[PDB]
Order: C-alpha cells, then sequence, then structure tokens
C-alpha cells in the first residue's frame, strides 16, 4: 500500500547543497488532503520539521530554513524534494518524509526509513570484515558465541545480517564508533554448539555509500 | 488561521 | 510556534509499573473543540510511529495501556503496565497552527531484575593480522543494569588504552544491554605477549568475570 523512500547522498562537502528526494509509492502527492513533510532528527536529538508541501502545492518552511531552502515537487513522477544550500555540521542528521492528512487528522501516519546524511570532508571508505571464532574453545555449555568485526569503513552507515536474515535470534549489534574520521563496529550471534562448526554460520555486512557487499563465513580457528 | 486545513485554507 | 515541554527528560520505570509523560504547550493547541496534539513513540532506528492522536484517541493497534489525556495547555500520556517493550523515546507534537512543534522527548528506560553479563574473548582473525593490524574483542552480553566497568588486561598489564566501547540499547524483548570492547593493537605489539584479558566488575558479581587467552 503507501510506501516513502528517502534517497540522497551519503556525504557530502561542507558548504554545499543537500538536495534530498522523498518517493511517495503507491499513492499520489495530489489526492486531496494530505500534506508532504520533511522532518530531520540531527543524531541524539529530538525530531525537527523542516518544511511541508501540500497536495495542491502550498509550501510552507520553518524559520532556520527558509533562507536557505527549497521544497519542490514533480507531480509526475509522484516525489518531492528538499535543497539545503550551504551545509554545516548541523545538517547532519537523519532526514525522513512523512504523511499528513491535514483535513481531517493533523497528525503524521506514514514515514520513510529515512536516509543518512554526513557532512564532512573525508573520504568514503569501504569496511573489512573480520570473522571472530572462538579462539580454541569447544564443550563451552550449550551454546557458541561468533561475530564480525567490521573495521574502518566511512560514512556510517552499515548494514549486517547474519545468515541474510535467518539467524534472528541471538544477534546484537553494536553502534558504530570513531577512530579519528573512521568508524569500528562489532555484532555476536549466540547460536546452540551444534550448528556451528557443523552448520554454516555467515554475516554479511553491506556498506552502500561503497558498495560494498561482503559475506564472512565463520570457520573455526 | 489554525487548526485541520490550515495550509490550504485558500 | 508553540513551544512544547516535555517532562521528565528521562526516567526509569519497572515492569508492570505506571509512566506518566507530560507535554505542555506554551498556547493553546485548541480548535474545532479538539486539541491537535499527537504523541509518538520511536524505539531505537526507527522512524516515530503514532501512538496517539489528538489528545485521546488511540490509533489501532496501540495497546490498552496507552492513555492519552488533558487539554488545552496539559497533556499526559500514561504507560501502565509497563512492559519490555515500551523502552523507547516519546514524542508529543503540536500540529495546531505553524509552523507545527514537537516536545524534546522523554527517553523510557525500564527496569528488570538484574542480570550479570555473559562475556566471551575472540583473539584476532588471521586476516587482520596479514594486515598488520590485531583487534581483540571481548563481548560482554546480555546484563542488566548497563554500568559495567571492563579492564583490558593483557600479560598482567591493564592496557590503558588503544580501546573502544559500544553499548547497545535496551533489548525490547529482555530489556537487557550488552556491550562490546575491541582493544587494537599492532600486529608485533600483539606478537610480543602471550595472554589478553579483560575483567567485566559490574554489580552482579563481586568477583569480576575474567576470561583471558594464550597469545
Amino acid at each position: 500500500q503507501v510506501k516513502l523512500q528517502e534517497s540522497g547522498p551519503a556525504v557530502i562537502k561542507p558548504s554545499q547543497s543537500l538536495s534530498l528526494t522523498c518517493i511517495v509509492s503507491g499513492f499520489s502527492i495530489t489526492r486531496t488532503n494530505y500534506c508532504w513533510h520533511w522532518i530531520r532528527q540531527a543524531p541524539g536529538k529530538g525530531l525537527e520539521w523542516m518544511g511541508r508541501i501540500c497536495y495542491e502545492g502550498s509550501i510552507y518552511y520553518s524559520p532556520s530554513i527558509k533562507s536557505r531552502s527549497t521544497i519542490s515537487r514533480d507531480t509526475s513522477l509522484n516525489k518531492f524534494f528538499i535543497q539545503l544550500i550551504s551545509v554545516t555540521n548541523e545538517d547532519t542528521a537523519m532526514y525522513y518524509c512523512s504523511r499528513e492528512n491535514h483535513m481531517y487528522e493533523t497528525y503524521f501516519d506514514v514515514w520513510g526509513q529515512g536516509t543518512t546524511v554526513t557532512v564532512s570532508s573525508a573520504k568514503t571508505t569501504p569496511p573489512s570484515v573480520y570473522p571472530l571464532a572462538p579462539g580454541s574453545a569447544a564443550q563451552t555449555n550449550s551454546m557458541v558465541t561468533l561475530g564480525c568485526l567490521v573495521k574502518g569503513y566511512f560514512p556510517e552507515p552499515v548494514t549486517v545480517t547474519w545468515n541474510s536474515g535467518s539467524l534472528s535470534s541471538g544477534v546484537h549489534t553494536f553502534p558504530a564508533v570513531l577512530q579519528s574520521d573512521l568508524y569500528t563496529l562489532s555484532s555476536s550471534v549466540t547460536v546452540p554448539s551444534s550448528p556451528r562448526p557443523s552448520e554454516t554460520v555467515t554475516c554479511n555486512v553491506a556498506h552502500p555509500a561503497s558498495s560494498t557487499k561482503v559475506d564472512k563465513k565463520i570457520v573455526p580457528r | 488561521h489554525i487548526g485541520p486545513g490550515r495550509a490550504f485554507y485558500t | 510556534d508553540i513551544v512544547m515541554t516535555q517532562s521528565p527528560a528521562s526516567l526509569v520505570v519497572s515492569l508492570g509499573q505506571r509512566a506518566t509523560i507530560s507535554c505542555r504547550a506554551s498556547e493553546s493547541v485548541d480548535s474545532y473543540g479538539k486539541s491537535f496534539m499527537h504523541w509518538y513513540q520511536q524505539k531505537p532506528g526507527q522512524p516515530p510511529k503514532v501512538l496517539i492522536y489528538i489528545a485521546s484517541n488511540l490509533e489501532s493497534g496501540v495497546p490498552a495501556r496507552f492513555s492519552g489525556s488533558g487539554s488545552r495547555t496539559d497533556f499526559t500520556l500514561t504507560i501502565d503496565p509497563v512492559e519490555a517493550d515500551d523502552a523507547a523515546t516519546y514524542y508529543c507534537q503540536q500540529n495546531n497552527e505553524d509552523p507545527p512543534t514537537f516536545g524534546a522527548g522523554t527517553k523510557l528506560e525500564m527496569r528488570r531484575a538484574d542480570a550479570a553479563p555473559t562475556v566471551s574473548i575472540f583473539p584476532p582473525s588471521s586476516e587482520q593480522l596479514t594486515s598488520g593490524g590485531a583487534s581483540v574483542v571481548c563481548f560482554l552480553n546480555n546484563f542488566y543494569p548497563k554500568d559495567i566497568n571492563v579492564k583490558w588486561k593483557i600479560d598482567g598489564s591493564e592496557r590503558q588504552n588503544g580501546v573502544l566501547n559500544s553499548w547497545t540499547d535496551q533489548d525490547s524483548k529482555d530489556s537487557t544491554y550488552s556491550m562490546s570492547s575491541t582493544l587494537t593493537l599492532t600486529k608485533d605489539e600483539y606478537e610480543r605477549h602471550n595472554s589478553y584479558t579483560c575483567e567485566a566488575t559490574h554489580k552482579t558479581s563481586t568477583s569480576p568475570i575474567v576470561k583471558s587467552f594464550n597469545r
């Protein structure tokens, strides 16, 4: 039924134009009453409203963005956009588009996933995936933890799954942390000690800003 | 002018 | 325009209990005799989810235990009994006049019985060593509460620095936390020392949980 997908650049040099695109899908920009909004949330902060463009073209901007912003749509493609001129680090945030029934309801009922945007002069560098296999220890109760080390990539984010989504339980995936403009991340899966080594366990990491996708099977040591 | 519809009042 | 003031900024409530978040608006958010302010919930790395709209009305799916109250300038979300899943930030928003505005968020973290950490230590993968680098990794999984201290003792010596720490957010099924430490060494550095160890010290056991290996 409705889908919204934000797309934009992972990274952008300071003092350049951020331009995002929100792609409504399976519902039209112009059905009456809906207004289409942009909301951004700077990391570890609150949602902040940026502006809306209502189904029939009325636009409205948060003062703060007003004079460095331009919200336009494209009625034929069924997508809308926003341009943020002369970005700085305070533009680094997660950007969301959502939908509002402005006549009967007043609230944001559909929201896209949100892309992330990092304003930085750094280079997007792809990730090294290293398997974490228990250094030499079987008969370790009935469970084994194994993990993946995803070291040195930039900008955020990374997806990492285990056995392509099939291992859903036991997984932990820890926030990326910085090592002077480079990220390291890690994920673990605990599994009963019979499917590892016997069955295959693989972490799958994808780091879309560089279109790196690597699978890594955790073999014993 | 407040409330619903506010936006496309016109 | 209206400034939306949520309070408390954060709070810890135990399972089965009641939490009361409140959101105050600098001016009335009312028109057509309805209060046009809504509450949202945002589990981490999830878009906000509507919970309650137009001050009292519950959105489909949101369980019984969410109660939207108040009017004009005074509004109260009440979750009782709190459970697992509600470990999240809650925002209230007005959308009665331009620009619409959000509260600052209230983080609900919530209380369970103190669990102790399953720690796991993993040596370098050969791949990294090949590339001249060596990261030793210790997973201190599934505990409550979050305050936990890790000590990286290589050959008797706490290697003070060269270490990285990340903690999950609270789990939305068992309410725990988990964290990972990455001690990162030069190949050779690692290549000149037979033991490495992480010592988790934490409320549940007075005795630091030690785990180690031969280089």
